[PDB]
């Protein structure tokens, strides 16, 4: 009988995790703040990996990487991607993003940020930007003093990022979208992608002169489910599947999903944990982590794909829970604690 | 990345390597504090013996 | 040439004491009867291995030492042991009852009791020295001695050498095996009242010497004594530069300079490598590139804990054996483009070296195997925090339900000073986490 | 923290601490003339701790023998072992206590206790470390009952600082001499719940039990209970009788067992169980001595530690054996069954490891548990108790020596309270 607790009662995914766990037979759910457990299922916020592998006698397993924030936090990644020098200020996948502190405090990027901002206007090319913290606080506009303005409106601090201005859009409809994957590292850092990913769509037709209206310009689910009208219109959940856009992409691209968008997600996943692997890794540690991530991503009319934002704790798309949750017992869970695939490994070592 | 203030001797030697720059109570209330605490001590078996003598 | 006087404390400092002074013997060429043949000054002298023993005028070198059990057992094996002959009687300082693992009745019941009688014979081997410098204090966290006693001692130093410099190894409590159910609360009591009095502790917790004696000896079940020779090699790497010609920590002062900028933040990691199994047939000698990268791996830490998630404030690397700065410099270099090494923003990146070119002396029939070299690493981490945190969550268990407390306050305690404890305990991990932590 | 002070009071008490003798006499090698022939200095060690080294380098147990009547301590001064014991540490009266609290504390006992006192006085004065005091008795009498708490209060009093350490044997209907035995327990469990340091709740229900059900005798004696109870008595005192790791003592004991004062009430248990004169053969392993010591039918109290929680647990294993096996099955129950620890004492079980197993066996296992369940004999004796008191039945064998009704509401009141802790613990969560 292995033993598991449970920190984080609001989350999907380990809500069906614990459920699975139980019906094994063979893993026996204990008190909050028992602390002889092999499997912590923790908390979002102040997890004390502290405590964890100090139980003699118990292999002890969490279902996060300390240190993953680092890649999960808007800021965070983007001084991770401008300071690794395995990523680069030269990185082809990233949009161009600054980093930017409030009014209040008085390192931050701003001087910097409207220096190539206004080269943009010296160079005649689009100059639309994004703001974002880590549908609230959301603004895209092409004046910097209107964010500038809004940021310090807000005390937090903010990334400011190129808006993607040509982004691939389905017809019919002629709308945005951007696509969720999931991937599961495990306690020896395979990285595994799940083959079942998620477009988010909008169900409004993208308008570029009005950028306030927010509908036709992101594409999250509760946005998608409160002011727009047309939601649920071509896809059920403002969700397509990805043999849909594959199919999709088949007839009206004459690509694959695959050769246009997944090979770049994968060297992008790839690329983002190989970074931060020596910060996080648990290989030689007293206790172990696994994490489930959702990554999110962008494609461009040139079916180009950007990245912009890890997820850290996400929810599965309701469709997939079951076998998602059936693929983290399996690797993650069943691996280390063995009783009585649905992923794509990302692996490569190029010679050179 | 330098190295710097460099000693030597038969025994060994020592340096320092620098890769980037920087970007109390008295004896009395000691004694006091003892005495309190063996004071608390003597009333809690004085209270003892009181009552074994009920 | 400046002494020092070591100070052990209970069972656990008294028994690694043992296991030091033995070593220190034989790396010094010092035979158990007290002689030194390499020793031409025959009646005294100011070598730096006078640091840590005094001369007699028939050539006797005595450890400047004093051994302190609230109890005789184990100080008596020490005054019928292999070392007999080595130590003055009037330094080994018994008494009849010990503190039943309560902080409380070793500081207050039995403290009283027997402080002024030991601060008598300290000042016996203080008055033997021309210039003082302070003093090494070996204890646990965890016994009723060694916590309790440990501190009234601690206050007592301060009041009679104040301007002396005070370091203490001290072992941090391990379940696997710890005597006690109470060691967390001795443990925290006793941080709390030692923790102005101490320049810096070099803290063992007896879990990571244990497990490094599993995985590295292949030893099923260490004793004591197992566990008290690695920490005697450790305490040795650490105090060789007292002992040995060098220009790195030549005094007790250049500890705190070098390893200690914030008075409160003064607990060192060491981490310690290679330890290397004596029944090992074959054994392919390990580089300084090798051992100077064990130094970053938690598995061979003195505590377990994760330096990637917190920031240094100092690193000092201790080098014993074949070893050349040029290597060193090619290791560090190497290391630092694989490993998480940040700073706080307001200290110098870098490292401190000290290179003593005799190899690691091992004692003859013990598990560790002679190496051609190696090297203990003092980083002075925020990471080492985590142990703070670990304590302070079993007291706060235990706390909440006033448990075992009355055995504290029967010896004359007030439930008062737990909290007071805690809350220095507290005010410790908010320092910790501000200096190298973001937000 | 050498010296113990052994006193056996009543007839329990008496045939219980002869048998103690008995064994572990064998156990150190001294025969029952005094003189000592063993092969191990092991045995000599802490000698002291239990006996007293006297002219021709003979040892004597530091034994004071106490009854209010002459019939069985005459027949352990016939017994195998009684020429062992110093004959002045005889101490005894003629009238008998009639299996009555009253005359064994109040008027009997009275007249025979200062005797006693004074034996025990000499008896200390000699130690060279006295750390306390170990008495042997049941409460369902009158001397061992009645006489034994007015001992241990007057012991309190002259020597409040040392440990007070009991083997008290609580009646029940299975094993009964009379039915006023709930008003005898009743009556000194207040004492006790006072007036000493750690007890180890020894039931007489529990011992029928393991006779009849687990040793097939199907029609047990006071001889087959007391086997049971002086090897509980071996496996508790191997740490304090011989060298070790521990070095162990009744304070510390007590400091790591007693997370409450009050609450100091312990189960015992022994493995593997055994009746007398079968020389079973087979191994025991490892991991049956841990689940056979945990199990309910190996405890000698008749409590379901299932029904409970353990606010502390002791354990020492005895024989030549794995010290990593034993640490693997120790954590192996606590991980295995983390629901019955009390999650607010962290790392509550601690065992130790002697290399002498005792007379008969290869290896064998004794557990102290402080547990909240030990709740359910209290429990037990109260119900039998307000039985007849609600009727003030018997009560006139009581009142014709002093006693007042209202000492008796007292005293089931402290019991009540005592039960109403124990379940305050069992259902508190960190
Ligand atoms: N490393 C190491 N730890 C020890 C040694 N002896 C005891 N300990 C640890 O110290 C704690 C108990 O402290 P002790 O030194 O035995 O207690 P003490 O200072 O003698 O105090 P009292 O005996 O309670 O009067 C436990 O965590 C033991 O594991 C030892 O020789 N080496
Ligand atoms: N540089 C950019 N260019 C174009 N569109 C962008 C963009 N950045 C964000 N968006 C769009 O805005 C939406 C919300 O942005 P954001 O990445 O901050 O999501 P979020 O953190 O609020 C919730 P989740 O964790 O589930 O993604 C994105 O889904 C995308 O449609
Ligand atoms: N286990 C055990 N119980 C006993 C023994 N003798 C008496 N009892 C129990 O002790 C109680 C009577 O106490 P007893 O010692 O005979 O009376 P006392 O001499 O006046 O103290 C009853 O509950 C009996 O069942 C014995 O040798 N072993
Ligand atoms: C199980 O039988 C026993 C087991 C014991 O330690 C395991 C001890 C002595 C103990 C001791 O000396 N310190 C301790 C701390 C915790 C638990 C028990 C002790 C003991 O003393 C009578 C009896
Ligand atoms: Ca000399
Ligand atoms: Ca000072
Ligand atoms: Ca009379
Ligand atoms: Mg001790
Ligand atoms: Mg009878
Ligand atoms: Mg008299």
């Amino acid at each position: 009988m292995y033993t598991f607790v449970v920190r984080d009662e609001n989350s999907s995914v380990y809500a069906e995790v614990s459920r699975l766990l139980l019906a094994t037979g063979q893993w026996k759910r204990l008190r909050k703040d028992n602390p002889r457990f092999n499997l912590m299922l923790g908390e979002r916020n102040r997890l004390p990996f502290g405590r964890l592998g100090h139980e003699p006698g118990l292999v002890q397993l969490v279902n996060y990487y300390r240190g993953a924030d680092k890649l999960c936090r808007k800021a965070s990644l983007v001084k991770l991607i401008k300071t690794s020098p395995e990523l680069s200020e030269s990185c082809t996948w990233f949009p161009e993003s600054y980093v930017i502190y409030p009014t209040n405090l008085k390192t931050d990027e701003r001087e910097v940020f409207l220096a190539a901002y206004n080269r943009r206007r010296e160079g005649r090319e689009g100059n639309v930007w994004i703001a974002k913290s880590s549908g609230e606080g959301i603004l895209i506009s092409s004046e910097a003093s209107e964010l500038l303005d809004f940021i310090d409106e807000q005390g937090q601090v903010h990334v400011i990022q190129k808006y993607l201005e040509k982004p691939l859009l389905l017809e019919p409809g002629h709308r945005k979208f951007d696509i969720r994957s999931w991937v599961l590292v495990d306690h020896l850092y395979n990285i595994y992608l799940y083959r079942e990913g998620v477009l988010r769509t909008s169900s409004e037709p993208y308008n570029s002169a009005n950028f306030q209206d927010k509908t036709c310009h992101l594409t999250n689910h509760c946005i998608q489910k409160e002011y727009s009208k047309n939601y649920g219109r071509y896809e059920e959940g403002n969700e397509m599947f990805f043999e849909e856009f594959n199919q999709y992409l088949m007839d009206a691209l004459n690509t694959t999903l695959e050769n246009s968008i997944l090979l770049q997600i994968k060297h992008i996943i790839r690329s983002c944990l190989m970074c931060i692997e020596p910060a996080i890794s648990t290989k030689h540690l007293h206790y172990q982590s696994f994490q489930l991530f959702g990554f999110d991503f962008m494609v461009d009319e040139e079916l180009k794909v950007w990245l912009i934002e890890v997820n850290g704790a996400p929810a599965c798309a309701q469709k997939l829970y079951a076998e998602l949750c059936q693929g983290i017992v399996d690797v993650a869970i069943s691996s280390v604690f063995p009783l009585a695939s649905i992923f794509i490994k990302l692996h490569h070592h190029h010679h050179h | 990345m330098e190295v710097i203030e460099l000693n030597k001797c038969t025994s060994g030697q020592s340096f320092e390597v620098i890769l980037k720059p920087p970007s109390d109570p008295s004896l009395e209330e000691i004694q006091k504090k003892l005495e309190a605490a063996e004071e608390r001590r003597k009333y809690q078996e004085a209270e003892l013996l009181k009552h074994l003598a009920e | 040439m400046r002494e020092c006087i070591s100070i052990h404390v209970g069972q656990a400092g008294v028994q690694i004491g043992n296991a030091c002074w033995e070593l220190y013997c034989l790396e010094h060429g010092i035979q158990p009867d007290g002689q030194m043949p390499s020793d031409k000054t025959i009646g005294g002298g100011d070598d730096s291995f006078n640091t840590f023993f005094s001369e007699t005028g028939a050539g006797k070198h005595v450890p400047r030492a004093v051994f302190v059990d609230l109890e005789p057992t184990v100080i008596d094996e020490v005054r019928t042991g292999t070392y007999r002959q080595l130590f003055h009687p009037e330094q080994l300082i018994t008494g009849k009852e010990d503190a039943a693992n309560n902080y409380a009745r070793g500081h207050y019941t039995i403290g009283k009791e027997i402080i002024d009688l030991v601060l008598d014979r300290i000042r016996k081997l203080a008055d033997q020295c021309t210039g003082l410098q302070g003093f090494l204090v070996f204890h646990s966290f965890g016994g009723g001695t060694g916590s309790g006693f440990t501190s009234l001692l601690m206050e007592r130093l301060s009041v009679d050498y104040g301007k002396k410099s005070k370091l203490e190894f001290s072992i941090y409590p391990a379940p696997q095996v710890s005597t006690a159910v109470v060691e967390p609360y001795n443990s925290i009591l006793t941080t709390h009242t030692t923790l102005e009095h101490s320049d810096c502790a070099f803290m063992v917790d007896n879990e990571a010497i244990y497990d490094i004696c599993r995985r590295n000896l292949d030893i099923e079940r260490p004793t004591y004594t197992n566990l008290n020779r690695l920490i005697s090699q450790i305490v040795s790497s650490i105090t060789a530069s007292l002992r040995f010609d060098g220009a790195l920590n030549v005094d007790l002062t250049e500890f705190q300079t070098n390893l200690v900028p914030y008075p409160r933040i003064h607990f060192p990691l060491a981490t310690y490598a290679p330890v290397i199994s004596a029944e090992k047939a074959y054994h392919e000698q390990l580089s300084v590139a090798e051992i100077t990268n064990a130094c970053f791996e938690p598995a061979n830490q003195m505590v377990k804990c994760d330096p990637r998630h917190g920031k240094y404030m100092a690193c000092c690397l201790l080098y014993r054996g074949d070893v050349v700065p040029k290597d060193v410099n090619a290791a560090i270099a190497t290391i630092k483009t694989k490993r998480s090494i940040q700073f706080v923003d307001w200290c110098p990146t870098g490292f401190k070296v000290g290179i003593n070119y005799q190899p690691p002396t091992v004692v003859p029939g013990g598990d560790l195997a002679k190496v051609q070299r190696a090297v203990c690493m003092l980083s002075n981490t925020t990471a080492i925090a985590e142990a703070w945190a670990r304590l302070d969550h079993k007291f706060d268990l235990m706390y909440a339900k006033r448990a075992f407390v009355h055995w504290y306050v029967g010896e004359g305690m007030e439930e008062g000073e737990f909290s007071e404890a805690r809350e220095d305990m507290a005010a410790l991990e908010k320092d910790y986490e501000e200096v190298g932590v973001d937000s | 923290m050498r010296e113990i002070v052994h006193i056996q009071a009543g007839q329990c008490g008496n045939q219980i601490g002869a048998k103690f003798w008995e064994v572990i006499s064998d156990e150190h090698g001294i025969d029952p003339t005094g003189s000592y022939h063993g092969d191990s200095d092991l045995q000599l060690e802490r000698i002291n701790v239990y006996y007293n080294e006297a002219t021709g380098n003979k040892y004597v147990p530091r034994a004071i023998l106490v009854d209010l009547e002459p019939g069985t301590m005459d027949s352990v001064r016939s017994g195998p072992f009684g020429q062992i014991f110093r004959p002045d540490n005889f101490v005894f009266g003629q009238s008998g206590a009639g299996n009555n609290w009253a005359k064994g504390h109040y008027t009997e006992g009275a007249e025979l206790v200062d005797s006693v006192l004074d034996v025990v006085r000499k008896e200390s004065e000699s130690c060279d470390c006295l750390q306390g005091f170990q008495l042997t008795h049941s409460l369902g009498g009158g001397t061992g009952s009645g006489m034994g708490t007015l001992l241990i209060s007057k012991i309190r009093e002259e020597y409040p600082d040392r440990i007070m350490n009991t083997f008290s044997v609580m009646p029940s209907p299975k094993v009964s001499d009379t039915v006023v035995e709930p008003y005898n327990a009743t009556l000194s469990v207040h004492q006790l719940v006072e007036n000493t340091d750690e007890t180890y709740c020894i039931d007489n229900e529990a011992l029928y039990d393991i006779c009849f059900r687990t040793l097939k005798l199907t029609t047990p004696t006071y001889g087959d209970l007391n086997h049971l109870v002086s090897a509980t008595m071996s496996g508790v005192t191997t740490c304090l009788r011989f060298p070790g790791q521990l070095n162990a003592d009744l304070r510390k004991l007590a400091v790591n067992m007693v997370p409450f004062p009050r609450l100091h009430f312990f189960m015992p248990g022994f493995a593997p169980l055994t009746s007398r004169g079968s020389q079973q053969y087979r191994a025991l392993t490892v991991p049956e001595l841990t689940q056979q010591m945990f199990d309910s039918k190996n405890m000698m109290a008749a409590c379901d530690p299932r029904h409970g929680r353990y606010l502390t647990v002791a354990a020492i294993f005895r024989g030549r054996m794995s010290m990593k096996e034993v640490d693997e099955q120790m954590l192996n129950v606590q991980n295995k069954n983390s629901s019955y620890f009390v999650e607010w004492i962290p790392n509550n079980v601690k065992t130790a490891v002697c290399d002498i197993p005792p007379r008969g066996l290869k290896m064998s296992a004794t557990f102290i548990g402080n547990s909240t369940a030990i709740q359910e004999l209290f429990k037990r004796i109260s119900e039998q108790f307000t039985a007849m008191f609600r009727r003030k039945a018997f009560l006139h064998w009581y009142t014709g020596e002093g006693m007042d009704e209202m000492e008796f509401t007292e005293a089931e009141s402290n019991m009540n309270d005592l039960v109403s802790e124990y379940q305050q613990y069992q259902d508190a969560t960190a």
